[PDB]
């Protein structure tokens, strides 16, 4: 149950490494420093509207 | 040289960005799971191709950086 | 209009945005996935409409704790 963050933190390895790879080679530069990813704190607007019309019922009975 | 700052400084961009994409599909990603767990193992090629490909383009980005920059 | 009634719909209006951040999200990159391995259409639409429902209610829950909270200390 890490499969997805190990993936994710592998990938982002091996493309920092290539921009490592590229920076070396053309031309000189020096070391970046963006951490690595964290994980922790079709039709999409049905539930939008959903969403939309429950609280707008809230908002009624509110008052 | 004097460049060294602003090709460093774009290189620090995109890979805020691609840290970005990555932080973003692995979450959603374990949300998926955590709903399906059958996912688990099925879904990282997806998520393995996505990611390559993106980082690829990315990747791409820098290097029509440098080439365009050295044009003069 | 009230003070209240402001608080409300406001609240209201700022947890809609972040929903519909969260549901773009979510389409965009489940479309991806899919594109990269349809065979899996099925089963990530299937987890999609999951996640996009359990949120769709701590929406819900979220505005009724900002009501019941100001209706207890205001």
């Amino acid at each position: 149950s890490e499969t997805t963050e190990r993936t994710v933190l592998g990938e982002y390895n091996l493309f920092s490494r290539k921009i490592e790879e590229i920076l070396k080679q053309k031309n000189v530069s020096y070391v970046s420093t963006v951490s690595t990813p964290i994980f922790s704190t079709a039709g999409v607007q049905e539930f939008v509207d959903g969403l939309h019309e429950k609280l707008n019922t809230i908002i009624i009975k509110a008052s | 040289t004097t460049r060294s700052k602003a090709i460093a400084s774009k290189t620090k961009e995109i890979e805020q960005v691609y840290r970005q994409d990555c932080e973003t599909f692995g979450m959603v990603v374990k949300m998926l799971i955590e709903k399906d767990p059958s996912l688990e193992k099925s879904i990282q090629f997806a998520l393995r191709q996505n990611l390559h490909e993106i980082g690829e383009r990315c990747v791409e980005e820098l290097k029509h950086f440098i080439a365009e920059y050295d044009t003069s």
